[PDB]
C-alpha cells in the first residue's frame, strides 16, 4: 500500500451528478463509501449512474469486480451493462469487468479482488485517472479467505473467520487511497450475516468503510429514485 | 310509579317499527346486575 | 415458465427453466410431495411435443431408505411419469462417497439434456445429507471440518454443483437444466451454516412452514416467507395479469390477520373476507396438478372478490363446480386461454360475466 | 332561542312556534313566552321554525324557557315516524299483557304510550 | 427449595407408602392447576371464581410444601 | 439453553408486543364511538345545566364513583381512588356507591364498610339511558338519595386527548331545587310535583353524562397505555437481541474449540 | 385421505385445526382473557378442551401409575366419536367426560357419570 | 492535574498525572476525537515552558489506516500541535508483529521522559486491534484460542503494558507517563473479554453515550457509566471546590430523567430543570476545549 | 437459624423473599406499569425499592473517591434497622433519603434535610 505521503493527507469530495449523493452522503477522494441496500432499490442502475458520473466528474473509469458472483446475476449485469452503454462495444467502455463466480476455487475467489485492485492502481498511478472500484460481497470475500485459512491449516479465529482477516482487508483498503496522481475509491457490498454486525466480518468491514450509503426499498417505494434513505445513510464526510 | 322509571318504560316503548335500528335497541336493552354492598357486607348481585 | 399445477407456486412464486431456487422446509410434511407435484403437472408439458416442454426429471434421493424410495418409484409409475423420470438413488445406508458425488454425477446427466437443447429438472433432496456425507469423508481424511462440524469448502462444492444449472443461449442451443435443491431444516434455522450457504447460492426460496400444516394446508407452505429472485419473467403473461392483484390482497391480509382475532373497520373486515376465501382456495392436497387454463380463472374470481359471497365451506364446492361450469359455458374460452396464452379484454369481460353467473348458481 | 336535544341528538339545539304537551295540559310557546319550568310528559310535539314544521314524538323530559328565551327542551329519545304498525300490533299485545303482569304500573305505562301513539 | 415441575419419580407409588399414596392422590393435580393458574394470574387478566378457587387453595398448598433446613418428620 | 431460553423469552416479548399493538389500535376504533356519544350527551347536559346555573341552584352525603368493570385503562382507577379518598376524608361516613369493579376494589381497600351499593355489568358497553335510569331508580330507593343535601359523583374527565383528571360534580337534590333563588322567575306551578320528578330526572341525566365522560377517558386511557407498552417492549426486544447475537457467537466459538480439541488430541 | 378412510382423514383434519387455534388463543387469553374473543373463540376453546382430554385414555399397565385398566376402542368407534364432538353432538358434554374415556359408549358413559 | 479542557473530564470524570483510565465505547464514534481534544487543550502548558505541566505526548495509532493517520497529522499540524507530540504508527496494513510491538516500543520512549522525571502522556488507540494481532500470531504458533479466541497471554501483554504508566516518586524524579488507553468495543459489547481485562487494571472508564451521540454532540459521553476514582485525587483544587458533587447532582438528574412515563414533585422538577440545562452546558464541539 | 439468631435469620429471609418478588416482576412493571399489578404487590414493590436504596452505605476508604464520607453500621444496629423497614414504619419518607446513605437514623435525618 502507498507511503504516508502518497496516502490522503487531506480529503476532498469527489463530485457526482446525483444531488442526493453530493448532499446526504458526499463521496470522498481516496474514500471507501460502502453501498448498503441491495438490488430492488435499482442498485445496479445506481451503480451504472455512478460510472457515468465518475467519467464526467474526473475523467475516471471504473472496474466492477464481483466476488462470489452468481453466474446468473453475472449474465444479467453484462447484458444490462452492454445495453446501458457503460460498455459500448463499438463505443467506449469505462467499466472493466472482472467476475469471480462462487464456483471458482476459494483461492481464486480471494485473488479476484486483488486483481481488480491492480487494474485500478494502474489507472490511478499510471494513467492518473481516478477510478471507482465496485466490490460485490465482501462477506463472500471473507468466506473465501476463511476457507483458505482452514485449508492452510491456520486455526479459524472468532466466528470461524480467518486470523489474517484484518491484515488482508488492511492491504485491500489501503491500496484504495489518494496518491499524488489519482485516487482509487471503492464502493463495496456488505452481505451482513443476518445483521449480526457484532460479528467480526461485518464489524471489521464497517471499521474499514468511511461512509455507508444506505439505499432503502421503502424510499424507492415512495417513488424516490435516488432510492437513498438519508435517515439511514450516514457519512463522516458531511463535516 | 317513579318518574325515572316512567320515562324509562316510555323510552323502551319508543324503541318499538321498521325504523328501529340496533343502536336504538342497545340504548334501551342492556343487561346488568347490581351488587349491593353494605357496612364489607353485600346483599347479593341480582339482575338490574 | 415451469408449471407445477399448484396455483400458488406458479403465480406467487413464479418459476422458470434453468433456474435454481431453494426449497427449505421440514421433512415429511410432503417435502417430497411438493416436488412430485411438479413432475405430474409436467406430464402435461411432456405430452407437448417440444422437448423444452419434455422435462426429463431427475430426482436425487440422498440418504433415503429403500423402503421409502420404493414408494416413490411406485408413485411415479402410478401417475405414469416414470418414463421420462430418472431416479438417482443414494440410500441412507449407501456409502458417503456415493452420497457426496451423487448430486455431481446426477448433474452431468442433466448437462446431456441441457446440451441437447431439451429441458429437465433436477431436484436434489436433500443436499443437507450430501453435506453430512462430505463431513464423514473430510473428518476421516483428517481435513478440518468447518462450522457445525461440516466442511468449510462444502460451500465450494455447493457452488460448483448449483452453477451448472443454466438456461443456455442459442450459442450452446437454448436448452436448460432447471434445478430445485431441497434443504431440510429442524426449526427453520436459516442461521445454520448449511442453510446460510445454500440460501446465498440459490435464486429465490420456497419456505414451507409447519403452522400452515396444522391449519390444514397439507402440504404446507408459508408463502409470505417464500420469495423469488428470478421473478415473473418466468411466468405466463396471462397468469401474471390476473395474479398481481392476488399478491396485494394477500399482503394486506397478513397484516390484517394481526387484528383478526374482533371489532374491525370495514376495510380490514373486507380484506379478511377476501383473504379467508383465498386461503381456502389456495389449499391443496398431495398429487393434484391443475392446468393453466384452470389456474387463470380461479385467481380471477378471488381478485374480483367473487369468492367472497360463496361461504368459506362452500369454496370447495365452488371450485369444482366453477371449473365444470366454465367448461360447459365456454371451454372455448378456456381453450383460448391455453392457446392464445394471453387474456384479451373481451375474454376477461366474458369471464367476469361467467363467474358472476356461476356465483349466482 | 330554543334547544331541543337528546343525549344522542341535537334536534333544534331559531324556532318560532312550539306546541308541547306538559303537566299543565298543552302549552304553546311563541317568540317571547314568559320563562317557564314545565316537566314534559311523553308527548306529541310540533315544532315550527318559520312555517316549516317538524313533528316529534318524545319520551318525556323537561321544558324550560330560560330568561335567555332559550327554550331548553331535554328529552331522552324522540322524529314521530320512527316510533310508528308493528308497534300497533305489539302495543295491542302489551295492553293484553297488563292483565298478566311495579309490573302492573309498568304495563299501564305501556298502555299510556299506546294512547299517545293512538293520538297520532 | 424444590422445583417439582422438573422432578419425576418414574417408579410411581410402588416406592411410596400406601397411606401416603391415598392421601397425595390429587395433590399433584391440585398443584398442577395451581402452577398454571398462578402463571396466568401474572398476566393480570381478570379472574373468575373457578380460577381463584385454585389460586386460594394453591397458596395454602405452597406454604404446606415448604421445608426448613434440618427438620425431619 | 442460553440460546433457546433467550430466544423463547424474546419471543414472549414479541407476542406481548403484538398484543399491545393490536389492543392500542382496536381501542382507537372503539374510542371514536366513545367520543361521539360524549359530545351529543354533553350538548344535552348543557341544556339542563342552563336551568341550574340561571336558577343559582346552590348545594349524610352520598358519593357515587364511576369506572368500568374492565381494567387496562391506566391510572383512571387510582386517580379516581385518590380523589374519592380525599372526599372520604371530607366525610368518611359518606355512603359510597361504586359503579365499577375496578374502583370498587381499590376503594374497598381504603374503606370497605362505606361501600353500600355497587353495580356489575358497566364495562360491557358505552353508557346508555337504560342503564342510567335503572341505576338511578335503584339509587333512589335503596340509598334514599334525596335525603342527602350533598351528592357528589366522581368520574374521569378526559382533560386533553392524552390526559385524564378525575373529576366530580354535585348532583342537585330536591333541597337544592327548593332554595335556588331564581325558580320563581321561571314559572313553577303548584299543579305539578316538579321536585319529586326533576330530582330523579337530573339524577339520571347528570349520571349518564358523568358516565360518558368517564367511559371516554377509559377507552382513551386503554389506547394511550397500550401504545406506551409497545415502546417498552421494543426496547426489551433490542436488549434480548444483543444477548441472542452474543450467544450465537459464543456457541460458534465453543464448537470450533471442540473441533480443535479433537484434532489436537 | 382414503388410505385410512376418507371420513377418518376429514375428522382428523378438523381435530388438528381446532387444537392449533386453541394453542394460539392461549396468548390472547393470557393477557386479554375474554376480550377480543368472540362466541366462536369460546366454543373453539371449549371444543379444544374437550378434545384435549379426549386424548387421555387409560392404560392396562396402570396400576400404580393410575390404576385404571386400558381402553381398547374399535377403529369404527374412534372415527365416530371424534366426529360427534366436532359436530357438537357432544358439546353439552363436560370437558372431563372425555377424560380417560375410550369409544363412543365411553364418551357418553363418562358424560352420564358426571350428569348423575 | 491533566487539563482535558472539559468540565466533564476534569470534574465529572476528573484526572491528573500518572493515571490509567480507559476510554470505552462504540466503534468509530469519533473515538479518537475525545482523546484528541485533551491533547489540543494541552497547548497552554504544552506551548507553555512549564515542563512539569508540559506533557510529551505519544499517540499510538494501531490498526489505523495510513490515510486516516495522515489526515490526523494534518489536523494536528493545523492546530500546530504536531510539534510537541510524537506519533507511533502501526497501520492496519502493517504486520501483526509490528502492531504487537508498537505499544511496547512506544512505552520505552515514554519511559525515557519519565526516567528524566518528566511528565508525559500516552494514548493507546486501540488495544482491541492489538488483541486481534496477537491472536493471529498465537494461532499461527498453534497456541490455543483464549477467551473469545483472544489468547490467554494477551492478558499478560496488556498487564505489562498498562502498569508502565504512573506518577513516580521524588527518587524517580517526580515523573509520570499518564496513560489513557482507548478500547474499542466490537459490536458495542462491553462484556467482552478485552474490555473487562482493561477495566479491572485501570482506574476509571470513559463510557460514551450512544443515544445522545446519535442525537448529535461531538462528543456525547455516558457519564452515568463513566467512572474515575484515583483521578479524583489527581484533580486541581479549583475544580474540586467548585465541583460540589455535581456528578451526584446530575445522577439525581439521571434518576429523575429515568422516570417520567410519572408525577414529578416540584423539587424533582427543579432538579430536572437544572439537570437538563446543565446537560446543555456540557455540550462542546470538537477541536475547541475550555 | 439461631446460630446468628432466629430473629436475625427471619429478618434476612423476609428481605430475600421480598427482593425475589421484586426482581421477578421487573419485566411486567416496565412493559406496563406497577399500577397494572395489585395494590398489595405495589406495597411490596415500594417497600423493596426502599430496601434496595437502603442497602447503600458509603465507603469509608473510598470516602475520598466518592467524595461522600463513609458510613459503618453495626450488626446490632442492622437487625433493628431492617426489622423496622420490613414493617414499613419508615416506608413513608423519601426514597431519595434512602439512597446513598447508611443507617436508618441517617435516612430519617436526611428526610428532614430534604423536607427543608
Amino acid at each position: 500500500p502507498p507511503s504516508f505521503a502518497e496516502q490522503s493527507t487531506s480529503a476532498e469530495i469527489l463530485e457526482t451528478g446525483i444531488k442526493v449523493v453530493d448532499l446526504l452522503a458526499p463521496y470522498a477522494r481516496g474514500g471507501k463509501i460502502g453501498l448498503f441496500g441491495g438490488a430492488g432499490v435499482g442498485k445496479t442502475v445506481f451503480i451504472q449512474e455512478l460510472i457515468n458520473n465518475i467519467a464526467k466528474a474526473h475523467g475516471g473509469f471504473s472496474v466492477f469486480t464481483g466476488v462470489g458472483e452468481r453466474t446468473r446475476e453475472g449474465n444479467d449485469l453484462y447484458r444490462e451493462m452492454k445495453e446501458t452503454g457503460v460498455i459500448n462495444l463499438e463505443g467506449e467502455s469505462k467499466v472493466a469487468l472482472v467476475f469471480g463466480q462462487m464456483n471458482e476455487p476459494p483461492g481464486a475467489r480471494a485473488r479476484v479482488a486483488l486483481t481488480g485492485l491492480t487494474i485500478a492502481e494502474y489507472f490511478r498511478d499510471e494513467e492518473g485517472q481516478d477510478v471507482l472500484l465496485f466490490i460485490d460481497n465482501i462477506f463472500r470475500f471473507t468466506q473465501a479467505g476463511s476457507e483458505v485459512s482452514a485449508l492452510l491449516g491456520r486455526i479459524p479465529s472468532a466466528v470461524g473467520y480467518q486470523p489474517t482477516l484484518a491484515t488482508d482487508m488492511g492491504l485491500l483498503q489501503e491500496r484504495i487511497t489518494t496518491t499524488k496522481k489519482g485516487s482509487v475509491t471503492s464502493v463495496q457490498a456488505v452481505y451482513v450475516p443476518a445483521d449480526d454486525l457484532t460479528d467480526p466480518a461485518p464489524a471489521t468491514t464497517f471499521a474499514h468503510l468511511d461512509a455507508t450509503t444506505v439505499l432503502s426499498r421503502g424510499i424507492s417505494e415512495l417513488g424516490i429514485y435516488p432510492a437513498v434513505d438519508p435517515l439511514d445513510s450516514k457519512s463522516r464526510l458531511l463535516d | 310509579i317513579s318518574y325515572a322509571a316512567y320515562l324509562n318504560v316510555a323510552a323502551q316503548a319508543i324503541r318499538s317499527t321498521e325504523l328501529q335500528t340496533a343502536s336504538v335497541l342497545n340504548r334501551s336493552q342492556t343487561d346488568a346486575f347490581y351488587t349491593q354492598y353494605k357496612n364489607a357486607s353485600e346483599p347479593t348481585p341480582i339482575t338490574k | 415458465p415451469v408449471q407445477t399445477g399448484l396455483k400458488a407456486v406458479d403465480a406467487l412464486v413464479p418459476i422458470g427453466r434453468g433456474q435454481r431456487e431453494l426449497i427449505i422446509g421440514d421433512r415429511q410434511t410432503g417435502k417430497t410431495a411438493v416436488a412430485l407435484d411438479t413432475i405430474l403437472n409436467q406430464k402435461r408439458w411432456n405430452n407437448g411435443s417440444d422437448e423444452s416442454k419434455k422435462l426429463y426429471c431427475v430426482y436425487v434421493a440422498v440418504g433415503q431408505k429403500r423402503s421409502t424410495v420404493a414408494q416413490l418409484v411406485q408413485t411415479l409409475e402410478q401417475h405414469d411419469a416414470m418414463k421420462y423420470s430418472i431416479i438417482v438413488a443414494a440410500t441412507a445406508s449407501e456409502a458417503a462417497p456415493l452420497q457426496y458425488l451423487a448430486p455431481f454425477t446426477a448433474a452431468s446427466i442433466g448437462e446431456w439434456f441441457r446440451d441437447n437443447g431439451k429441458h429437465a429438472l433436477i431436484v436434489y433432496d436433500d443436499l443437507s445429507k450430501q453435506a453430512v456425507a462430505y463431513r464423514q469423508l473430510s473428518l476421516l481424511l483428517r481435513r478440518p471440518p468447518g462450522r457445525e462440524a461440516y466442511p468449510g469448502d462444502v460451500f465450494y462444492l455447493h457452488s460448483r454443483l448449483l452453477e451448472r444449472a443454466a438456461k443456455l443461449s442459442e450459442k450452446e442451443g437454448s436448452g436448460s437444466l432447471t434445478a430445485l435443491p431441497v434443504i431440510e431444516t429442524q426449526g427453520g434455522d436459516v442461521s445454520a451454516y448449511i442453510p446460510t450457504n445454500v440460501i446465498s447460492i440459490t435464486d429465490g426460496q420456497i419456505f414451507l412452514e409447519a403452522e400452515l400444516f396444522y391449519k390444514g394446508i397439507r402440504p404446507a407452505i408459508n408463502v409470505g416467507l417464500s420469495v423469488s429472485r428470478v421473478g415473473s419473467a418466468a411466468q405466463v403473461k396471462a397468469l401474471k395479469q390476473v395474479a398481481g392483484s392476488l399478491k396485494l390482497f394477500l399482503a394486506q391480509y397478513r397484516e390484517v390477520a394481526a387484528f383478526a382475532q374482533s371489532d374491525l373497520d370495514a376495510s380490514t373486515k373486507q380484506t379478511l373476507v377476501r383473504g379467508e376465501r383465498l386461503t381456502q382456495l389456495l389449499k391443496q392436497n398431495q398429487y393434484s396438478p391443475l392446468a393453466t387454463e384452470e389456474q387463470v380463472p380461479l385467481i380471477y374470481a378471488g381478485v374480483n372478490g367473487h369468492l367472497d359471497g360463496i361461504e368459506l365451506s362452500r369454496i370447495g364446492e365452488f371450485e369444482s363446480s366453477f371449473l365444470s361450469y366454465l367448461k360447459s359455458n365456454h371451454n372455448e374460452l378456456l381453450t383460448e386461454i391455453r392457446e392464445k396464452g394471453e387474456l384479451s379484454k373481451e375474454l376477461l369481460a366474458s369471464l367476469k360475466s361467467a363467474t358472476e353467473s356461476f356465483v349466482a348458481t | 332561542k330554543l334547544q331541543f336535544a337528546l343525549p344522542h341528538e341535537t334536534l333544534y339545539s331559531e324556532v318560532t312556534q312550539v306546541n308541547l304537551p306538559a303537566k299543565s295540559g298543552r302549552i304553546g310557546v311563541l317568540a317571547n313566552h314568559v320563562p317557564t319550568v314545565e316537566q314534559l310528559l311523553p308527548g306529541v310535539v310540533e315544532v315550527m321554525e318559520g312555517s316549516n314544521s317538524k313533528k316529534f314524538f318524545i319520551s318525556g323530559g323537561f321544558a324550560t324557557v330560560q330568561p335567555d328565551s332559550q327554550l331548553c327542551v331535554t328529552a331522552i329519545e324522540a322524529p314521530l315516524e320512527s316510533f310508528s304498525e308493528n308497534i300497533k300490533n305489539l302495543l295491542a299485545e302489551a295492553k293484553k299483557n297488563v292483565s298478566s303482569s311495579r309490573e302492573a304500573a309498568e304495563a299501564a305505562i305501556q298502555v299510556e304510550v299506546l294512547e299517545n301513539l293512538q293520538s297520532v | 427449595a424444590i422445583n417439582v415441575g422438573l422432578s419425576v419419580s418414574r417408579v410411581g407409588s410402588a416406592a411410596q407408602v400406601k397411606a401416603l399414596k391415598q392421601v397425595a392422590g390429587s395433590l399433584k393435580l391440585f398443584l398442577a392447576q395451581y402452577r398454571e393458574v398462578a402463571a396466568f394470574a401474572q398476566f393480570g387478566s381478570d379472574l373468575d371464581a373457578s380460577t381463584k378457587q385454585t389460586l386460594v387453595r394453591g397458596e395454602r398448598l405452597t406454604q404446606l410444601l415448604k421445608q426448613n433446613q434440618y427438620s425431619p418428620l | 439453553a442460553t440460546l433457546k431460553e433467550v430466544e423463547m423469552r424474546l419471543k414472549s416479548i414479541k407476542n406481548i408486543e403484538k398484543i399491545t399493538k393490536t389492543m392500542k389500535i382496536v381501542a382507537s376504533t372503539r374510542l371514536s364511538k366513545a367520543e361521539k356519544a360524549k359530545i351529543s350527551a354533553k350538548k344535552m347536559d348543557e341544556a339542563e345545566q342552563l336551568f341550574y346555573k340561571n336558577a343559582e341552584t346552590k348545594n349524610k352525603e352520598l358519593i357515587v364513583a364511576i369506572t368500568s368493570d374492565k381494567g387496562l385503562c391506566g391510572s383512571i382507577h387510582s386517580q379516581l381512588a385518590k380523589a374519592v379518598r380525599r372526599h372520604l376524608n371530607d366525610q368518611p361516613n359518606a355512603d359510597i356507591v361504586t359503579i365499577g369493579d375496578k374502583i370498587k376494589m381499590q376503594l374497598l381497600r381504603t374503606h370497605p364498610n362505606n361501600i353500600k351499593l355497587s353495580i356489575n355489568g358497566i364495562g360491557k358497553d358505552a353508557p346508555t339511558f337504560q342503564e342510567s335510569a335503572l341505576i338511578a331508580d335503584k339509587l333512589l330507593s335503596v340509598m334514599k338519595a334525596g335525603t342527602y343535601p350533598k351528592i357528589s359523583i366522581f368520574y374521569n374527565d378526559p382533560v386533553s386527548s392524552l390526559s385524564f383528571e378525575p373529576s366530580e360534580k354535585p348532583i342537585f337534590n330536591a333541597k337544592t331545587i327548593e332554595q335556588s333563588p331564581s325558580f320563581g322567575k321561571f314559572e313553577i306551578d303548584t299543579d305539578a310535583n316538579v321536585p319529586r320528578d326533576l330530582f330523579e330526572y337530573t339524577l339520571a341525566n347528570q349520571m349518564l353524562t358523568a358516565m360518558a365522560q368517564g367511559y371516554a377517558a377509559e377507552i382513551s386511557a386503554r389506547r394511550n397505555a397500550m401504545d406506551n407498552a409497545s415502546k417498552n417492549a421494543g426496547d426489551m426486544i433490542n436488549r434480548y437481541s444483543i444477548l441472542y447475537n452474543r450467544t450465537r457467537q459464543a456457541v460458534i466459538t465453543n464448537e470450533l474449540v471442540d473441533i480443535i480439541t479433537g484434532a489436537s488430541s | 385421505a382414503a388410505v385410512v378412510g376418507q371420513e377418518h382423514y376429514d375428522v382428523a383434519s378438523k381435530v388438528q385445526e381446532t387444537l392449533q387455534t386453541y394453542k394460539s388463543l392461549q396468548d390472547i387469553i393470557a393477557i386479554l382473557g375474554m376480550d377480543e374473543l368472540s362466541e366462536q373463540d369460546k366454543l373453539t376453546v371449549e371444543r379444544a378442551r374437550k378434545i384435549q382430554r379426549f386424548l387421555s385414555q387409560p392404560f392396562a399397565v396402570a396400576e400404580v401409575f393410575t390404576g385404571i385398566p386400558g381402553k381398547l376402542v374399535r377403529l369404527k368407534d374412534t372415527v365416530a366419536s371424534f366426529k360427534a364432538v366436532l359436530e357438537g353432538k357432544y358439546d353439552n358434554i363436560p370437558e372431563h367426560a372425555f377424560y380417560m374415556v375410550g369409544g363412543i359408549e365411553d364418551v357418553v358413559a363418562k358424560a352420564e357419570k358426571l350428569a348423575a
